Order: structure tokens, then sequence, then C-alpha cells
């Protein structure tokens, strides 16, 4: 598993849903999506960073070719950061 | 020495004031203690390290390969403590050196995995109207190391 | 743009950089609102490129194409 | 930054003498030092040859000036011994 | 960091739109700035074979 | 040349240096000739130096035969399957010992051109550059020439 | 707008001009030259003191040259080489 | 014709101005030149090529000690524009047999019999 | 024909196997191929010096992009890093610009700070204390 990612090792669907219920377990309000940054909003090569915020502060921000994909991929980023299984994590102690 | 405001009254770039060394040593000691406390608490992610092996400088993360064009004269699978690490880094700090870092401070280690020979590399000279044509098949020796652990010590 | 905290050690032997992630505040965000000739020209105007990108290439170039390339990382 | 390095009194190139060439690039993880690189053995041999040449030429200079002084004193002594008798 | 592989690739290489105001400026300074921004030399990613350009609007 | 050759990226086999170094060779299949001056050298190697080699690495099984299919040779078979067939027609015992040690030291991956001399799979730890690392955000996120 | 025969040879040549680079290059070389004059300006010995201080070394080097030129002769011929050539037809029992 | 160039000695008869500007001492002169060929003996006459071969300077950027005696000075005078000349300073004593190994030629010019890399 | 040549097929194929990816009777006919396989092996044997040069201008282009994005220029960045005694090369600095931008952000800030510290010592040249990053490490 060294080299791979959490969500190509644990195949999920509706990651925004998983984020919503897991934050209900954490007793924090359901997060808001905001459109943090963008480019090319009216062509077929857009960029959208959609950020996931909760009570004036963010837990994630993520890219996408459209707003829905960006939001759901930022939900994946939030789930990685909440489970601590990010890209930066302390590599395994062989 | 006063000059009124014109175009060439002053250079275009903003004069930045250098604060006095009193408060600058205050700032330096403060930042250093913060970073050293982060290390003692183990608050970093993974580390990268710029490392000066064979003759070239490699940006080396943990757990990854590096190919070196010489034979190191080490039997395979052998552990090595690469000294000459000359920059280290995490997400929230980096600790670069002048020029090297401390051998008591950063620990970079690597196993010799394989010692192969490279691909057959052609050397060919030709001069026109002069019957000059010379071929040669050079094929260098190479090793491949695996960077295992870049662990860092809080001795700042 | 550059906002970091630099330092030396006491010895003057190593440098310390301190540089964390500045986050995007809540206020700095917008909310989400919820014929061959004509063919090649509208592709060109849709993708801001030119038409020679879209004109084909023969069997010979498509056969020099690699179909199973190496993959990294 | 070559002429800055020359002003400071480092060499013009960091690849010359310095800790980024005159330090052994690796050591075993247990701590045993590594056998010397042939690059560094070659440079230490070159510096052997250079120091040897400096020593040889310095002794040649000193012996040459010494022998010239000895010839001068001996000639003055001979002239005094022939003004005698 | 921590994006998936294809969203990270998209965000790394996407196309960015730059507005440049031409009042009183010389056309060669305008051209210099827009020429860099169109080749994509304002990206540390740049290579000639990567099609890494960006869009420029000179008004 | 390099364009008239398949190329590959730099590879492990099974992340071979991580936990333990797994000797990436299984077999050597020698064939030496009985009455043959061409295989005089391989004969001298089997006579002198194959015992200490088999003793030196217990991971590999070394079979030797007499009268091969055509010519005296070694066929190494590596762990990832790739079978290397090196020919020791008319070589000395010294060259045979270096060739065999090279085989037993090498991993079974090719000797085709390697594209990059370094293989990090997690390159960025502070996040790979994208056009919105350091373009500063604005008030309510307005773009230039926004009316509001 | 041309140059008549060849660009750099001949009666009319393409003009070439000196730039800041060419002047600055010439001047740093001339400053190295001035320092060369200064360090040759100050001899240690003169001819009367240097005469004879390397007679031993020069004659030693020439005996080495003379001996290595005179010691040129064919190598020795042994027996074990010729019999190792018989070792080509060796077969196992 | 183009001819082997002779030099007046009035070029070399130094100045106290120079004794300021370069670090020289007009009495108690230095022992050894350290010469370095910075330029190439191509497009130079056959006598300058050959005088470089005499001095030992076939390789560029290669310090080479020479006696400071007028014979060597004369050969250095004829190739004086292909070489960079320095004194060999000896801050400590000239090296003994114990310390022939640990030597160093610093950028400044001096040769030290104590070669260290432990930072201070 | 007492002894004539029987192995010419294999010599021919030694040229043609390197010619097989050419275009035209270069890939088929042997005269055309020989002339153009020689030129390809010569093109290789010069492309090695070329590949070193080309890499290093790619590195200069990438470091120039990132340091101009942080307010420096490439000459200022390399010159003041070598003055502050970090001996990073272009390859690592280019990978640091792409892959590790917070570290490059710090490097650009340090180059700016060293520029203005060294030039403060330059403005007050004469008897002044040595600069903070202008302190150097000299080896005995």
């Amino acid at each position: 598993m060294t080299g791979k990612e959490l969500f190509e090792m644990w195949k999920i669907i509706n990651p925004m849903g998983l984020l919503v219920e897991e934050l209900k377990k954490r007793n924090v309000s359901a997060p808001e999506s905001r459109l943090t940054r963008q480019s090319g909003g009216t062509t077929a090569l857009p960029l959208y960073f959609v950020g996931l915020y909760c009570d004036k502060k963010l837990i994630a921000e993520g890219p996408g070719e459209t707003v829905l994909v960006a939001e759901e991929e930022a939900a994946r980023v939030a789930l990685r950061k909440l489970y601590g299984f990010t890209e930066n994590r302390r590599p395994w102690n062989y | 020495g006063y000059v009124p405001k014109t175009s060439l009254s002053s250079p275009p770039w903003p004069e930045v004031v250098l604060p006095d060394p009193v408060e600058e040593t205050r700032h330096h000691a403060e930042v250093v203690k913060k970073v050293n406390e982060m290390i003692v608490t183990g608050q970093y992610g993974r580390l990268f390290a710029v490392v000066h092996f064979a003759s070239r400088q490699w940006k080396v993360t943990s757990e990854d390969l590096i190919l070196i064009g010489n034979e190191l004269d080490l039997a395979c699978g052998e552990r090595i403590r690469l000294e000459k690490v000359l920059l280290v880094g995490a997400d929230n700090f980096t600790l670069l050196g002048k020029p090297l870092l401390g051998k008591d401070l950063v620990r970079v280690e690597a196993t010799v995995i394989e010692k192969t020979e490279s691909w057959p590399r052609i050397i060919m000279r030709f001069r026109k109207r002069k019957n000059f044509k010379k071929k040669r098949i050079v094929t260098t020796p190479q090793t491949v190391l695996r960077i295992n652990s870049i662990e860092i010590a809080p001795c700042l | 743009n550059c906002n970091v905290e630099l330092a030396l050690t006491s010895d003057g032997r190593t440098i310390v950089c301190y540089h964390p992630s500045v986050d995007i505040p809540y206020e700095h965000t917008k909310p989400i609102p919820r014929e061959e000739g004509p063919m090649i020209e509208q592709l060109s105007k849709m993708f801001f490129t030119t038409k020679h990108r879209w004109y084909p290439h023969g069997r010979y170039h498509r056969c020099r194409k690699n179909l199973n390339p190496p993959k990294d990382r | 930054g070559g002429q800055w390095r020359l002003q400071q009194g480092l060499a013009a190139n960091p690849s010359g003498y310095g800790p980024l060439t005159e330090l052994p690039d690796w050591s075993y993880a247990d701590g045993r030092p590594a056998p010397p690189m042939k690059g560094q053995l070659r440079r230490k041999a070159e510096r052997e040859t250079f120091a040897r040449r400096v020593v040889l030429l310095s002794q040649e200079m000193d012996a040459g000036l010494q022998a010239w002084q000895l010839r001068q004193q001996k000639l003055q002594e001979e002239q005094r011994k022939q003004e005698n008798a | 960091s921590s994006f998936s592989r294809a969203p990270q690739q998209w965000a790394t290489f996407a196309r960015i739109w730059y507005l440049l105001d031409g009042k009183m400026q010389p056309p060669g300074k305008l051209a210099a700035m827009a020429s860099i921004r169109l080749q994509g030399l304002h990206k540390p990613v740049y290579h000639a074979l990567s099609d890494c350009g960006d869009h420029v609007v000179i008004m | 040349t390099a364009r008239g050759t398949p190329s590959r990226f730099l590879a492990s086999v099974l992340h071979n240096g991580l936990g333990r170094y797994v000797q990436q060779l299984q077999r050597l299949s020698f064939s030496v000739s009985r009455d043959g001056a061409s295989s005089r050298g391989a004969r001298e190697f089997v006579e002198r130096e194959v015992i200490d080699f088999a003793r030196r690495n217990p991971g590999v099984v070394i079979y030797v035969n007499s009268r091969p299919c055509c010519v005296p040779r070694v066929v190494a078979e590596y762990l990832n399957g790739a079978v290397r067939e090196e020919s020791i027609h008319c070589k000395s015992v010294e060259e045979i010992s270096t060739l065999v040690q090279k085989l037993a030291d090498q991993s079974g991956l090719d000797v085709i051109r390697i594209r990059k001399p370094f293989h990090t799979d997690n390159p960025s730890i502070q996040g790979q550059w994208h056009p919105f690392t350091n373009k500063p955000t604005t008030f309510r996120g307005l773009r230039p020439r926004e009316v509001q | 707008g041309r140059i008549p025969g060849r660009q750099w040879i001949g009666k009319h040549r393409r003009p070439r001009f000196v730039s800041l680079r060419a002047k600055q290059n010439m001047i740093r070389r001339l400053e190295i030259e001035a320092e060369n004059h200064y360090w040759l300006s100050m001899p240690y010995m003169t001819r009367e003191q240097e005469r004879g201080h390397a007679a031993v070394r020069r004659r030693e080097a020439f005996e080495a040259i003379k001996a290595a030129a005179t010691s040129k002769f064919p190598p020795h011929r042994f027996i074990a080489d010729q019999l190792d050539h018989l070792n080509v037809t060796k077969k196992w029992s | 014709k183009f001819t082997r160039s002779r030099i007046p000695e009035k070029v070399f008869q130094a100045s106290p101005e120079d004794h300021e500007k370069y670090g020289g001492d007009p009495q108690n002169p230095h022992k050894l030149h350290i010469v370095t060929r910075i330029k190439s003996t191509r497009r130079r006459p056959y006598w300058e090529k050959d005088i470089i071969k005499m001095l030992g300077l076939e390789k560029a950027h290669t310090p080479q000690v020479h006696k400071n005696i007028p014979s060597v000075n004369a050969k250095l005078k004829v190739v004086k524009h292909l070489i960079r000349i320095k004194p060999l300073k000896l801050p400590q004593g000239l090296p003994a047999e114990e310390n022939m190994s640990n030597t160093c030629l610093k950028s400044t010019g001096e040769l030290v019999v104590q070669w260290h890399l432990k930072p201070v | 024909l007492r002894n004539r040549v029987t192995d010419r097929y294999f010599r021919i194929q030694e040229v043609l196997k390197h010619a097989r990816h050419f275009r035209g009777r270069k890939n088929r006919c042997y005269r055309l191929a020989v002339r153009t396989v020689i030129r390809a092996f010569v093109k290789c044997t010069k492309a090695r010096y070329l590949k070193k040069k080309n890499m290093r201008t790619l590195w200069i282009n990438r470091i120039t992009a990132a340091s101009q994005e942080h307010g420096l220029k490439y000459p200022a960045l390399i010159g003041n890093l070598v003055k502050c005694q970090v001996e990073l090369n272009r390859k690592v600095l280019a990978d640091l610009a792409i892959y590790e931008p917070k570290t490059f952000k710090s490097l650009a800030a340090l180059a700016s700070r060293r520029r203005h510290e060294g030039f403060a010592a330059a403005l007050g040249d004469g008897k002044e204390p040595e600069g903070i990053f202008s302190r150097v490490v000299q080896y005995h």
C-alpha cells in the first residue's frame, strides 16, 4: 500500500454523504461548500477549487473540471484529512 | 542632503528597513525554539531531503529509489547512512544548511538494492570526405539505492 | 508574495525556515450558483486551438503511435 | 558566484577543496566509515606531490644560497692567507 | 496536496486568464508580458511539449 | 539508439529494499562441454569456483549439465520471471566469475533505457505547484472588472 | 545591404565593433597582467647565486634518462607459457 | 616580420605604489611562484607553446610551483600573458616528513600543513 | 569462386535492424540505410552534450518562472543564495520550484533578505558589523 491512496484502496461512493454523517458523529455542524477560486467559467476547460468550510473555517479545498466534481473531490480531501490518511503522513516504520 | 520629490529623487524599489540585531536575535531564537518544539513533539509529516550523493544532488523523499552511475563496492541489500544532507524539509518547516547540515541532526539512510550495467550506449565518430568512421559500445556500471528513512533529530 | 519566518541557529551554522499554510478565509469565497469544415472550425473555437490539431493523420503515423506506453507515479 | 567566492577566499568553484568534496559521501548505518573514494585518494596524492615539490625546491634554494655564502667566505679567507707571509 | 491523481493533474496544468490594460503603455512592454504569459513561462511547470499555455486579454 | 529501443521507468520489483532485501535470482542453469576447448573456461570455473559461490548465496539453485542444446551457457532465471541467457563460449575463468556475480547481483528488470534516474512516488509533501498557490485571494472573491 | 566578397577577409570587411563585454574582458586580463609584472619584479637570487645549485639534481635526472634508454632489451622467455598453450586441449576424465 | 619579443626591464622595476597595491615586500622576497595557465597556447607562436611545455603548464587551471630565480623568471616573462602568477606563502613552517600528508593550497595563495574542515 | 562470402545476410541485417524505423527505402534498401544509420549513431553521440545543455536551460527557465513569481529575478536569486552559502544546484532548485513551493518561497525570501542585508553593509561600507546572513563559514 505504500504509494497508493486511501480512496483507491477503499472504493466509496457519495463521499460528501460520508463526510456529512461522520461530522454528525463529530457533533460539528454540516459543512458549507464555497467556490474559493476559479478560471474559465464559460468554456469547456474550467478550473474550480471548491472549498469545504465549517463555521467560518475550512476543512478542505479541492479541484475539479466542474463545481460538482470539485465539491465532491474536496469532500474526498476532507475525508483524507479527517482520517489522517493524507499524502504527507508519517511514512511506515520498517 | 534633503531632495524634493521627483522621478529620480529615489530608486524605484522600496527601501526596506533592516531592524536592529536585538529584536532580530529575539525573532531568530523564538522561531528556532518553536521549530525545535515541533520536532520534539513530532509534529511533522513526511520529510524530504536534498542529499549530495555521487556527485549530483538528489531531492530525496522517504522510501524511493535513486540510480547512481558507479559501482559503490557494497554487496546488495546493504544499509548506508548517507551523510552530506544539505537541506531537509517537512510541510511546516525546513532546516537548510550552510552548506551541509549536522551529522548529529539529520539521518538519511539507504540500502543498495541492485548493481546492474546500463543499456548499450553507442559512440560513433564520422568525418566526411575523409574516410573517418569509428564505432564503440560503452556500457557503464550502475547501482540503485532505496532511501528508507529520513529521520530528524531536535538538536537545534 | 512571500510571508515566512526565517532564522539562524545560535552557532550561525544552519538556517531555519518556518512557513505554514495560510488558509483561505470564509469571507474570501463566492458561493456556488445552482460538414467537416464547420466541424473543425467549431472545435477550434471551442478549444482555442487551431485546425491542424484536428485534421487526421494517416495509417502510417497512427501505426508509429505507441499504444502501451510506460506509466510512472 | 565565482568572483564573490574568490573575494571571500574560497576557491572559484565549490567542487574544489571543501566539505562538499572532501567528506566521505556515505557510511554504514552501524557507523563503520567507508573506504575512501578514488577521487579523494587522487587529490590527496596530488597534494603529496605538490608538498614534496615545495619542500624540494625550498631546500634547493637554501642550500644554494648557503653554498654561495660559503664560497664567498672561503675566497676572503684565501685572500687573507695570501696577504699573510 | 492530498488531491486525487487526475484532479491534481487538472489543477496543475489548467488554463488561466490574464487581463492586461493597454492605456498609455508601450506595445513592446505589453508584448513582452503577454508573450511570457502565453508561452507559459510564468509557470514553474513549463516545458515546450506540455502545451502549458495560458490566455491573455489585452484591452 | 534511444528511439530505436523500448524504454522503461526506473523500477523496484516488489519494493525490494523496504522491509527486507529479497535476492531477486532463483536459478542458474549452467551447461559445460565435456570434450570441448570452447568450454574449457566454463569447465575451469565449475572445477574451481562454483562451490564457494553456491555457498556464498543460498537463495539460488545452480544446476549444471553436460552437453547443452547447442553451446555452453548460463541461463539465469530471476524472481520476476525474466530469463536471462548469457553465453560463456570461450571465456576465461576470471570473466566467467565476473559475469556470474553480475547476474547474481542484478535484478531481473531489463537493460533497456531507463527514463528517469529517480523514482519518488510521493514527490510533493507541501503540495505540487498549481496556478493558485500564490495568487492572492480577494474580498468576496471578485474577479477583475467585476461590477460587484 | 551586403558585404562584397567574403565578410571578414579582404579589402572591404563587415564592420565589427567593441562592446562592453569586449572592453571589460580585455581589462580584467590586463589587470591580471599587471599583477604578473609585479610578481616577476622581485627575484630571490641572481645569476651568480643560482649558478650551480641544481647540478646534483640535473645530473641525477639525466642518469635516470640515460639508464632507462640503455636498459632496452627483449623480455625473457619461459617454459610454463609454452606448456600452458598445451593446456588448451584439456578434457575432464 | 613578427619576431620574438624582447622586454625592457623598466617594466619590471617596481613601484612603492605597487608595494602598497599588491601585498609585496621589496626586501625579503618570496621563495616560490605558483603559476597557473589561464589562457591557451593555441594561436601563439611555437616558442610560447614550447616554453609552456618546459614550465610544465600543458594543463590549464593547474597551480605549479617554480623557483623564483632569474632563469625561471625569464621563461615566465616570455609567457607572462598566458599565466597567472602568485607567491607561495607559508604561514607555518615548510612541511615536515610527518605532515607531508595533510597539506592544502588555499585560494589566497598560502600553503598550510594543517588542512581542516571541522567548522568553527 | 574458391571461397566467397556466405554470411553477408547477417552483416546486412546488422545495419537494417537499426534502420527498421526509418521512412522509405532507408528502412528497406541497404545503401540508403547504412548512410542513415551512421548519421543516427553520430546524432546520438553528439546529443549527449546537447542533452546536458538543454536540461540546464530548462532548469533556468523553471527557476526563473518561480522566482519571478516571488518577486526576484533568477540572477538575484542565484547570486544571493551563493552569497548566503546554500550550495543548491539548478536541478534541485527546479524540482523545489515545482514540487515543493513553500520551500521555494522560503528560499526566495532568504535571497531577498540576503540581498538587502549585504547591500546595507554596502551602503554603510567602512567600519560596520558584519551582516547577519553575511556571516560566513571559513575552513582552517
